[PDB]
């Protein structure tokens, strides 16, 4: 079997964004959109290969 | 900052 | 907002640095004699190396 060397994981943080532009037929002032971002540093694995 | 291959070019 | 990831540009630069030459210096005596006749006022080249 292929060896499982390690893993990492991150949240995709979804952050609210306020509409500061005036009210429209599309969306009112104070409407709440979002943007999504994820990341970090893992320390993934350390390993030595015999073949 | 050391001696590069192909001579110096900054 | 997110944080930017690094570029590999520094490790790629480091792989391109040639090693220094290993020179094999040594110390020795390079003695020599020189014999001549000359007249006053001239610049005589008695030693050349």
């Amino acid at each position: 079997r292929p060896e499982y060397l390690g893993s990492g994981s991150f949240d995709i943080n979804i952050n609210p964004v306020l509409q500061n532009s005036a009210t429209t037929d599309a969306s009112p002032q104070g409407n709440l959109a979002a943007y999504g971002v994820s990341g970090g540093v893992n320390r993934g694995f350390s390993h030595s290969f015999v073949e | 900052a050391r001696s590069m291959r192909g001579g110096i070019r900054l | 907002f997110g944080r930017k990831v690094p570029s590999n540009a520094k490790s790629q630069h480091n792989f391109s640095v040639i090693p220094s030459a290993n020179i094999q210096r040594s110390v020795f005596n390079r003695s020599s004699g020189y014999k001549t006749t000359f007249d006053a006022g001239y610049l005589i080249p008695v030693f050349l190396d």
